[PDB]
């Protein structure tokens, strides 16, 4: 049970939920809360025990994915992790491009053991969302 | 006009001819040192002139063997006058004097430790790689569907330069693991597996991360790209002339 | 009074002539490198090469386009 929150840039810019894929372990779905400064999304997955964990935002068809490392805690018989993404701190040509491009930045979610049956890790895009804003090229991105 | 530069002690050179072969079928005068024996030097120039143009660095877990033969001093003198290189760092032979030299051009390779890690893959033996990651139509197309093999790989970063030229990737899923804790050098389809650099002067490199690509057991699956990898890194498959403007 | 510390080394041109003198000084600006790097890096290896940083850290670059 991750709760992943994107603090903000500006104002709140919204979320595409959308999965339209095969069932590769599907569990409980995202549940969006404003609660704070922090706008929580609060998703239920399964296999919730894994070596490797990590959540790759931007557009994979362009081959523009971040890599964030979430922090575990330890509450005892639970799969809590936050990922704290800071809108100001995206990659200069991951904003670009997302402006330029009118493709949502897609962040998908990557759990795997190393040793777990074939198909039993998850890789599923959890969130899909889109931003309105005036992103200048006046410094242009290297692409 | 070529050279070959091995180390029986890590890779012996028997296991890399029948591609090496094939560079004799065209037009390709090979020499051959053997670092791990040799104690002399060589020579890369006649009359302040090239006479090698070509030059190649299999697999060498690093030392003042090749790092006499050509330093990167040396190495950067000869790649500033157009002459092509191929070099290739698994995760347990990372020449210093190769990743210093590759670091000076924008190829960030990985360090000894760190290998590519990577489930979510067609067989768990080795690192199989989709014909999907191709990115340079240039160097080699791919026509139908090949799966490439890779034993023990080994990830590099980039910098944004012009002059740098991605031909393969990484998985999306794959990340670089350390035996010792330490941040993960790649992470996705932001770590190479092979990258080229064309010279201001029309010169090329070529890096390939892995040592079990250009053997001779994976000929089958990677035949068709290591020939039109060497030709293009050899100036010999996509050179351009300009004419009476 | 001027000392050799108080000048900074050209990274980025040559001196080709300089009067008898002194009087008149003619620089030419250098090509700019074949590995397409900053001239100043170049300059700095060529120049601080007795001491270099000989570990090995992630270069913290931004993605790749
Ligand atoms: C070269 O490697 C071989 C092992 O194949 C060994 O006999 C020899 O010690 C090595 N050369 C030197 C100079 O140590």
């Amino acid at each position: 049970f991750p709760s992943t929150a994107g603090k903000s840039r500006v104002m709140i810019g919204k979320v595409e939920p959308r999965i339209g894929i095969d069932e590769t372990v599907p569990t409980t779905i995202t549940v969006e809360d404003p609660n704070e400064v922090i706008q929580v999304n609060f998703a239920i997955e399964s296999t919730n025990k894994p070596f490797q964990n990590t959540l790759l935002i931007g557009l994979p068809n362009k081959n523009l994915e971040m890599a964030f490392e979430p922090e575990i805690k330890d509450n005892g018989k639970l799969s809590m992790y936050k990922y704290r993404i800071d809108l100001a701190k995206l990659d200069a040509a991951l904003l670009q491009e997302a402006s330029r491009s009118p493709e949502p930045i897609k962040a998908t979610l990557i759990l795997a053991s190393s040793t777990a049956k074939p198909k039993e890790n998850l890789f599923r895009e959890i969130l899909q969302l889109n931003l309105n804003f005036d992103v200048d090229h006046s410094d242009s991105s290297l692409v | 006009r070529t050279l070959v530069l091995y180390d029986q002690s890590t890779e012996p050179l028997e296991e890399y001819s029948v591609y090496l072969k094939d560079l004799e079928q065209r037009n390709y005068k090979l020499e051959y040192l053997d670092i791990n024996s040799t104690s002399t030097t060589v020579d890369l120039y006649d009359k302040e002139q090239r006479l090698f143009d070509n030059i190649i660095v299999f697999p060498t877990k690093g030392g003042k063997n090749l790092a006499r033969q050509i330093p990167v001093k040396q190495l950067i003198k000869f790649f500033e006058n157009e002459g092509n290189i191929l070099c290739m760092s698994s995760p347990g032979a990372v020449p210093n004097t190769i990743r210093l030299f590759l670091n000076e051009l924008g190829i960030y390779p990985s360090p000894k430790g760190h290998v590519i890690r990577d489930y979510f893959s067609p067989s768990s033996e080795e690192l199989v790689v989709s014909s999907n990651h191709l990115l340079n139509k240039y160097v080699y197309n791919a026509r139908k569907s090949e799966d490439f093999v890779f034993g023990e790989s080994s990830a590099a970063l980039l910098e944004n330069r012009e002059q740098i030229v991605p031909i393969l990737n990484a998985p999306r899923t794959s990340f670089t693991e350390s035996k010792g804790k330490c941040n993960s050098w790649t992470s996705g389809s932001q770590g190479f597996l092979v990258v080229g650099f064309q010279n201001l002067n029309n010169a090329r490199l070529v890096w390939i991360g892995s040592s079990d690509f250009l053997k001779n057991k994976n000929q089958d699956s990677n035949q068709e790209f290591a020939k039109e990898l060497l030709k293009w890194t050899f100036n010999e498959k996509s050179v351009i002339k300009s004419v009476h403007a | 009074m001027i000392t050799p510390l108080d000048v900074p080394p050209l990274d980025y041109f040559d001196e080709v002539f300089t009067s008898e003198n002194w009087m008149v000084r003619i620089y030419q600006l250098k090509k700019d490198d074949a590995q397409g790097r900053t001239l100043r890096d170049v300059g700095e290896l060529t120049r601080s090469s007795t001491k270099t940083r000989r570990s090995i850290k992630r270069p913290e670059l931004g993605l790749r386009v």
